[PDB]
């Protein structure tokens, strides 16, 4: 009953001043970006081009210092909106 | 007073806070999105793309407890550029090459 | 008059309040809408 | 540790009453756009549409007395959705037929 209020509690107190123009670690750390591949499907290959097409899954992850935030549950699967 | 203020303010005050990042009965058990098809045609198969071009009503529904309005008999039908300001499955189609919703006059929805 | 200030003045005067998420005359009678086309 | 602050505060300042409708340095002297470009590869090149299709990064150099700050060393890179808050040259291409900017996840800027 409450979740559905407190984690849009949370949220919107976790990005206020939120600045989306500059990195996580901007003026300390690199930022290292975990990335991993899923290849749906490979092809067609085009030789008159020289092209081909590939269909996937491409995912990323890092750690962004700003959005730690503690609550009932440790993972949160969010609007891709956001 | 009267239907065409009553109703603006009901929509108003189902929209006032709702919040589009959380999905219905967010944290809780998952919600059922029921679906169903009304195929308009296939329009051409190729066997040198080894694809098909598919036409089709789609449709779900779902419950969101935080649309739940009383007072009002009516099933409510709303623009539907309302579904901007709503929460709507991620639902997709895994083999779909290339794909469209009609836009003639206005978005088909 | 023909000031622009009156015309603006009138159509903010539509608009404010207006909701485009409701037909006219919603709940009540259907909304006749008459077709018309010039094919080019 | 409290550089973050430091630096949303300094872009915020550079961005709190600039006009995007004003060239730097509008009413002076005009403004030396330098410019590079890294060829990436050229595509077909066709007799019969009398044309050739040219794949490039494509960059520019300007000065904007609006944009200096003193506070931060950093050559500082800035999410691409900036270039919609600042003035850019409208630089193009006058003999090109048909061209895009690449969006492969993000609008390539
Ligand atoms: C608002 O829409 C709902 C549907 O979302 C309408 O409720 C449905 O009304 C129909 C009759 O018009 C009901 O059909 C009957 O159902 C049973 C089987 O469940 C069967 O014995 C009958 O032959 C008949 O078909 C239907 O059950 C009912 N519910 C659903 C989920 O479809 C409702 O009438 C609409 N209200 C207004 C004011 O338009
Ligand atoms: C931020 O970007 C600027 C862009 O201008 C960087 O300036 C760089 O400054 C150095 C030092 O003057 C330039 O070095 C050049 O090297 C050769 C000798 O190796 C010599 O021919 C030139 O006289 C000149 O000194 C360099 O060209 C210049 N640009 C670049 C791209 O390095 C500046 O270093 C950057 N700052 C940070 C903190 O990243």
């Amino acid at each position: 009953n409450d979740n559905i209020t407190i984690f849009t509690r949370i949220l919107d107190g976790l990005l206020d001043g939120y600045d989306n123009r500059l990195r996580p670690g901007l003026g300390e750390r690199i930022t290292q970006v975990r990335t991993d591949i899923y290849v749906t499907s490979f092809g067609p290959v085009s030789d008159t081009e020289m092209e081909y097409t590939i269909d996937v899954f491409f995912r990323q992850s890092w750690k962004d210092e700003r959005l730690r935030f503690k609550g009932p549950m440790q993972r949160l699967p969010l609007n891709n909106l956001l | 007073p009267g239907n065409m203020s009553f109703v603006k303010e009901t929509v108003d005050k189902l929209l006032k806070g709702y919040d589009i990042r959380l999905r219905p009965d967010f944290g809780g058990p998952p919600v059922c999105v029921g679906m169903n098809i009304d195929i308009a045609s296939i329009d051409m198969v190729s066997e040198v793309n080894m694809d098909y071009t598919l036409t089709m009503y789609f449709q779900q529904y779902w419950r969101d407890k935080r649309l739940a309005y009383s007072g009002i008999p009516l099933n409510l039908t709303l623009d539907n550029r309302v579904a901007d300001q709503l929460w709507v499955p991620d639902t997709y189609f895994l083999n779909d090459k290339k794909s469209f919703v009609h836009g003639v006059t206005v978005k088909n929805r």
